[PDB]
RNA sequence: GGGAUGGCUUGUGGCGGCCAAGCGUUCAUAGCGACGUCGCUUUGAUCCUUCGAUGUCGGCUCUUCCUAUCAUACCGAAGCAGAAUUCGGUAAGCGUUGGAUUGUUCACCCACUAAUAGGGAACGUGAGCUGGGUUUAGACCGUCGUGAGACAGGUUAGUUUUACCCUACUGAUGAACUCGUCGCAAUGGUAAUUCAGCUUAGUACGAGAGGAACCGCUGAUUCAGAUAAUUGGUUUUU
RNA sequence: CGCGGGGUUAAGGUGCCGGAGUGGACGCUCAUCAGACACCACAAAAGGCGUUAGUACAUCUUGACAGCAGGACGGUGGCCAUGGAAGUCGGAAUCCGCUAAGGACUGUGUAACAACUCACCUGCCGAAUGUACUAGCCCUGAAAAUGGAUGGCGCUCAAGCGU
């Protein structure tokens, strides 16, 4: 058969001869079946099933409210970003998160042990959190590297919103400024929650009240990298 | 349709994978080397056995060098594992031996030296029409 | 489903102690922090309630309405 | 809420008797008679008129109220049946093999067997029994039509049924396979 | 042969439905605080890497199954053009593809961080992360999974041509008589009506002449206007004619 | 943890205990259920294992490859010198049995 | 022992760290543009500059090829091309006159014959032994990256009787 | 009451007529009265009635109500 | 000389903004806020970017359990014509296999197949046997150390050896009720499984290519219980 | 809190195990493993055509809710677009007449029409209803792995729940 071949076959024979009343049976029985479901479904089922009526539910009601409502940009742009997609656009020097949780050293270091006796020695400490390690970057000799920060753990980039632009960029990460919890974290260059970072914001188009061009400036971290596996922060400014 | 054929009366298997029959006809080829029967069942440590008239998977271990590459469907015609037909008569073959076919059952080559088994070819026509002697 | 033929695995209502002390140490803990988030609550709240009023299906509503009426104007005759 | 008191009333026509004993419900007319036990529901049965049965439920709740009114349905149902009879017509239709029906008419058990055959062409025979009150014969004024007729509306509905649920078709498209036996007609004997 | 092997496409919620229900149910749920940490990352790796390969099977045999454009005759990919808008088509499976690259590259992020997670609210965290992530890239493709769709059943529906064989097409103006010759001389079922344009797609129906098959193909009215101007219905018709070797019959209504 | 690979159990538990039979002549647990209908009739007899033989039988089974064909049997003789019948028990049924 | 993770109140915050200006900027673009690559020479600290503003943009035909797709979408959506609410009427042609269809599909049949022969100049076989596999474990690349990490030169070594066969581009 | 038949909602533009309607009618009636010399009463019983369109049509000058 | 997190978990990311039914507020108009939505995270391409063992697993042999169902049984839906399917529901009755690869996180390949589903009873420390994490004493090689020696490490060789006890389990006897024969059946256990071929039928369906099913018939796979006429095997028939 | 006898209670209990009530009054609940030592979590402003008690708003003999019998029209095939598109593939407007009332249309349908249907109105009938929230009890609101637990039997106008 070839194209609406089944169209075809209902204009040319019809359709059952039970079709149109088992369906009116059926639509008439769908509410005795909705509230069967409701009351005797388990599990997950149950909690997507609910889910998904209290969403039936909500998207209801405002169709509803819309008819009965029938019957009753914010920004100055100029004309050529009329009909755009534009955003919404919403001393004391404090950061937005002044306090976090604070890290103990055991949390941020594990202990990596080493030797084929059965005791072992346990100088070596691996870093348990993201790390920027920054550019030119050659780890230490196994012999003399006491800090491990492995490579599955660095990171280079970070998505950096601009709280007054509204916008949110994908920066490199210039350096690691101040690690609230340790000096050597750091040095180490943790990336933790309420961490101040340097950013790269070129991207951003700065400039300066002399007409320079700023392409470096503090972010802080506002999220948690070692549980999400991606780096976000908010410019300072 | 797989190449396991339908209307085959149970008979001792004689050839597990892992056993090398000879090639009974003229495509080319020596040897044939089993890895696999078609219709095998599952059980826990059994080899995968085939017997006269049974379709197995083959590569082939001595003979033209286009056919040392590829796994070909094959028939077991001959074997020497002593087995019993309904008439009561045990019997066995000096050999064992089969053809390379496709899974449709045609055989590649063009002849057959030596004789094929009953079972083999009441099972397949092709190589029923390809015998000098049904024995 | 087959509950009635074939009944799976059931659920114990016999309860454990270690269960019961921890579920008595959380709630204590719950309403501990309840207070402690009530004294720190910085929602708005009115200093009088927003009372109800007379029911509708009182039968003698209007009557009270009259009292009250009544009342308010002899409160402002007397002030 | 128990309601205090709550009744329904059921009209009989002049040559239609009834006889309740028990809630054992015997109604009988001029096409047959008729038994339904209804124990398991709690009534009282009275005679408030001439030709007018009275049921009453005293202290009873919402849901022992409402059952009062399938209570009546029933009896009243059962008066139509022994007084007008009821009917069903059904058609069977096809597309490309005929579908064979035979009604006959077994003597030692006394109820109607309905054979279908070539069903899409199938080579089993479908064998339904019908309920034993119930009649069926193959129409003469219209084509490829089965009539099933009785006292018991619940006899000729149910009989229907089957005969409609045994020629399912089964892993086809319904859309494109339209073939099987459906009620056509619903009503009354007379 | 045709297209009719094509597995059914799902929209991006249903996608995500059966993804994570294949996560939830094939495999092992319930793991415990209290267990070994190389246990701990091993549920949560094999989590992500089976969700993932889930993932992968689902768009590797929806590329793989729809018609690739550049491999086909000239007349077939100039009819899938006409019907489906080719560009829209490349673009759809495009996406496709990438979603699916970008998926596998999440997982192996994540099994990556996986590999030093420490604990159970860790490794769990980075779980949903990699689902959330997949789950936030499907929901990325609403609209091409519902054009690939209607395309799929559209080009189940098709006709089989074969472009090497004796081929008689019909062609000319609206209600000249085309569908009733191909009625008369083949077994095809298109219908003929009075009302112009009542062919809206190429039919074929075959004939048998002197122990040969021939294929006869019915195609929609063409009028008198240029390129530029001339619609879909009847650029099939075009294509037909174009890259169709055939014997044309022009039929004329005196 | 669980077994690596699936297989099924050695033995059926439907015959167990594999223990000694409690008599050495064998037990009918079950005898066909009675018709009355259908004429008397006994349902049982006894008989002595002699050995074992083969034949040839030529065999009627359509749809077969044997079919009209020549096919060898092992088979079993039952010596059976004719019963004497000397007693007859009633049963009745209780709701104990 | 967890510690106070504060951050105190500083102006440092809120200023610009790095800053350029437009002539430094003309300076670098033009010492990238009359850059040149020596092997003898060898990078050892690179410059923190800004990359993204120094070095030149990209191919128009790469830029307008990354942004095709998006444009024909934002054109006429899925929705309006195929399916029950398709507003779709006229088709995108390569041709304009019945001329230029008839020599396109001359062309377009001498093509895919071309590349049919090419395809076709170009029983289930043996599957590959995993002999051939060595040399490409994970546990082997993670030693080469762990090494590549450890390491500030790094010996390429190359085979004499295949040089370019043995090289790791 | 909780097992009841769930209302549908008419997502259509005419809303239900209630006393403002009849108002208006009275409003009509009492505004017609002292216009016109004669007050006829008609039926028409288990008809179609959709003839009456032409019945106002051909008596433009005459008032016709059939609330 | 001591010592050896837990009614946890499961399917749907984080940050930032906006909207928001609702909660509060209506001497302040702030503050919580689901459902959503928007930003950051290749025209079916590329294949010249594999990113770190402190955490150790295996294998047989055998039994049982869970369902979060791969197959088999039934059912609902989909342009589902047919065929082959896909999504979903009830369902654990019954099955779920060889094999290759130890330059190595042994995990992936190839095949047969109806299908080659996932877990628990250890890994919330732990005497059946046997390879790796693995590690007494002998020995080289690399790194560190002036050295004794220690390790970033790599390699080789290397001692635990019950059961006759109680219980459990599998079988076997048995006192008291004279001995024996024929029986009943409470209770416990319980069993079959899947595929193929002939016919239907080149039929329904289909433009063509192709292409079923119910009834009927015959074999085979896995399992189970027996048996020795025949064919093999076994020989102290010495 | 010495060793004993008699009496009375506390906490907890009185269907049987088990001493003491199948005690009394008024109600609520039927669970396909209810509940009986609950408060924590799952868990939400959650899902229920389960069952009662209330609150607020609204309709109603000028006839409410439900039904049945009928009407559902005219400008008009409104504008643009489309091969075709007439309320019903789309984009935007969405007014007037006749009105008792009828949308520049709620769905089915046609290639387009036609035809059917809904909103709304009239006739018949006959007295109470409708919506949204709140409080009780009930169901769902996620579970693994030997066979088991309100302590056990069992209990349904309770031997459950509130006083
Ligand atoms: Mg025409």
């Amino acid at each position: 058969p070839q194209n609406e071949y089944i169209e075809r076959h209902r204009k040319l024979h019809g359709r059952r001869l039970d079709a149109e009343e088992r369906a009116r049976k059926k639509a008439a029985r769908e509410g005795h079946k909705n509230s069967e479901n409701a009351q005797n479904l388990r599990g997950l089922r149950a909690k997507l099933y609910a889910k998904q009526r209290h969403a039936q539910k909500i998207q209801m009601r405002k169709a509803i409210k819309q008819h009965e409502e029938r019957n009753v940009p914010s920004d100055p742009i100029p004309s050529y970003l009329l009909d755009r997609a534009n955003p919404t656009t919403a001393a004391r020097f404090s950061v937005p998160i002044p306090k976090v949780r604070g890290i103990s050293e055991e949390e941020m270091f594990k202990v990596v042990k080493t030797g084929k006796k059965t005791h072992k020695k346990g100088w070596k400490r691996i870093v348990t959190k993201p790390t920027f390690v920054g550019p030119d970057f050659t780890r230490r000799p196994v012999k003399y590297e006491r800090f491990i920060r492995p490579m599955g753990l660095r990171y280079k980039k970070a998505n950096v919103t601009h709280p007054t632009l509204n916008v949110t960029v994908q920066l490199p990460i210039l350096s690691v400024k101040k690690n609230p919890s340790n000096p050597l974290y750091t040095q180490l260059g943790v990336l933790t929650k309420g961490t101040i970072i340097e950013v790269n914001v070129s991207d951003l188009g700065i400039v300066t009240a002399s007409g320079k061009i700023a392409w470096g400036r503090y972010a802080q971290i506002t999220n948690n990298p070692e549980n999400d596996g991606c780096v976000n922060a908010v410019l300072l400014v | 349709k797989r190449g396991a054929p339908g209307g085959k009366l149970k008979m001792t298997l004689g050839l597990p994978v892992g056993a090398i029959m000879n090639c009974a006809d003229n495509s080319g080829a020596r040897n044939l080397y089993i890895i696999a029967v078609k219709g095998a069942g599952a059980r826990l440590n059994r080899l995968p056995a085939g017997g006269v008239g049974d379709m197995v998977m083959a590569t082939v271990k001595k003979g033209k060098p286009e056919l040392r590459k590829k796994v070909h469907p094959a028939v077991i015609v001959r074997q020497a594992k002593p087995w019993k037909r309904f008439d009561g008569v045990f019997l066995y073959f000096e050999d064992n031996a089969g053809v390379i076919v496709n899974p449709k059952g045609e055989m590649k080559g063009s002849a057959i030296t030596g004789p094929v088994g009953k079972e083999a070819a009441e099972l397949w026509p092709r190589i029923a029409s390809n015998a000098g002697v049904v024995m | 489903a087959g509950t009635i033929n074939k009944p799976k695995k059931p659920t114990s209502k016999r309860k454990t102690t270690r269960l019961r002390a921890k579920i008595s140490k959380r709630a204590a803990e719950k309403k501990r922090k309840e207070r402690k988030l009530a004294r720190k609550n910085p929602e708005w709240r009115s200093k009088l309630k927003k009372d109800p009023g007379i029911p509708n299906l009182f039968p003698y509503k209007e009557r009270l309405l009259q009292q009250i009426e009544e009342e308010r104007i002899r409160r402002k005759e007397e002030l | 809420m128990r309601y205090i008191h709550s009744e329904e009333t059921i009209p009989v026509p002049e040559n239609v008797k009834v006889s309740i004993k028990s809630r054992l419900v015997t109604v009988e007319g001029p096409r047959g008679k008729l038994q339904k036990d209804l124990s398991h529901i709690a009534v009282n049965f009275s005679v408030v008129k001439k030709g007018v049965i009275g049921l009453e439920i005293h202290h009873g709740s919402r849901k022992d109220v409402a059952a009062l009114r399938t209570v009546r349905t029933i009896i009243n149902n059962m008066i139509i049946g022994v007084t007008k009879g009821f009917k069903y017509k059904m058609r069977y239709v096809y597309a490309h093999f005929p579908i064979n029906v035979n009604v006959e008419k077994n003597a030692e058990t006394g109820c109607y067997e309905v054979e279908i055959r070539n069903f899409i062409g199938e080579k089993i025979v479908r064998k339904v029994v019908m309920a034993p009150g119930v009649e069926v014969e193959i129409s003469k004024a219209q084509k490829d039509e089965l009539i099933l007729s009785g006292n018991s509306l619940e006899a000729v509905s149910q009989s229907a049924a089957d005969i409609q649920q045994i020629c399912k078709v089964r892993n086809k498209d319904i859309r494109k396979f339209l073939d099987g036996i459906y009620v056509s007609e619903k009503g009354n004997i007379v | 042969t045709g297209w009719k092997d094509i597995p059914p496409v799902p929209t991006a919620q249903e996608f995500i439905d059966i993804v994570l229900s294949r996560t939830q149910r094939r495999l092992p749920t319930q793991i415990r605080p209290g267990f070994k940490i190389s246990r701990i990352r091993a549920f949560y790796t094999r989590k992500v890497k089976f969700t993932q390969e889930t993932c992968s099977e689902k768009f590797g045999a929806i590329i793989s199954s729809f018609p690739v454009l550049s491999d086909q005759h000239p007349f077939h990919r100039d009819l899938m053009n006409i019907l489906y808008d080719a560009d829209h088509f490349k673009v759809a499976l495009g996406q496709i593809s990438t979603a699916k690259n970008l998926i596998e590259t999440i997982s192996r992020d994540y099994v990556r961080l996986l590999k030093y997670a420490q604990s159970l609210y860790q490794c769990k965290q980075l779980k949903r992360a990699a689902l959330g992530r997949m789950a936030t890239l499907i929901k990325r493709l609403k609209d091409p999974l519902i054009y690939l769709d209607q395309v799929r059943q559209h080009l189940a529906r098709l006709p089989d041509i074969n472009p090497t064989t004796r081929t008689l097409l019909v062609a000319g103006f609206p209600n000249v008589g085309k569908s009733s010759f191909v009625r008369s001389v083949t077994r095809a079922d298109t219908p003929v009506e009075p009302y112009a344009f009542t062919t809206k797609s190429l039919f074929v129906g075959h004939l048998d002449y002197k122990y040969l098959r021939y294929q006869v193909i019915d195609t929609p009215g063409i009028l008198d206007h240029p390129l530029e101007e001339m619609n879909t219905i009847e650029m099939q018709s075009v294509t037909a004619l174009a890259h169709l070797r055939a014997a044309v019959l022009y039929f004329m209504d005196i | 943890s669980h077994r690596k690979y699936e297989a099924p159990r050695h033995g059926s538990l439907a015959f167990l205990p594999r223990k000694r039979a409690a008599r050495h002549r064998g037990r009918v647990k079950s005898f066909p259920k009675d018709d009355p209908k259908k004429p008397v009739h006994l349902t049982a007899a006894m008989g002595y294992k002699a050995g074992m033989t083969t034949i040839v039988r030529d065999l009627d089974r359509p749809g077969a490859k044997a079919h009209k064909k020549e096919v060898v049997e092992a088979v079993t003789i039952i010596d059976c010198p004719p019963m004497v019948v000397v007693g007859l028990v009633g049963y009745i049924e209780t709701p104990r049995g | 022992e967890v510690p106070k993770a504060v951050i105190e109140p500083n102006r440092k915050w809120f200023t610009n760290t790095r800053v350029i200006s437009q002539d430094t900027l003309q300076s670098f673009r033009e010492a990238m543009a009359e850059k040149q690559k020596d092997p003898y020479t060898v990078l050892l600290k690179s410059n923190k500059l800004p990359m993204s503003l120094i070095r030149d943009g990209p191919k128009l035909e790469d830029g307008l090829k990354k942004h095709q797709a998006k444009m024909t979408i934002e054109r006429e959506p899925f929705s309006e091309t195929f399916g029950p609410k398709a507003q779709r009427k006229r088709p995108k042609l390569s041709f304009n006159t019945v001329d230029e269809l008839a020599g396109y599909s001359e062309q377009s049949l001498d093509s895919y014959h071309a590349r049919l022969e090419e395809k076709k100049l170009l029983s289930v076989a043996t599957a590959k032994e995993a002999i051939f596999n060595k040399g490409t474990s994970k546990r082997i690349w993670n030693e080469l990256y762990k090494v590549i990490d450890s390491s500030d030169v790094i010996l390429h070594v190359l085979d004499a009787r295949d040089p370019l066969g043995t090289r790791c581009r | 009451p909780k097992s009841k038949r769930a209302r549908v909602y008419h997502l259509t533009q005419v809303n239900k007529k209630g006393r403002e309607a009849k108002e208006r009618l009275f409003s009509n009636i009492r505004e017609t009265i002292p216009k016109y010399q004669h007050c006829f009463v008609f039926s028409v019983d288990n008809m179609r009635n959709n003839y009456l369109k032409d019945v106002r049509h051909e008596l433009n000058d005459c008032r016709i109500f059939f609330g």
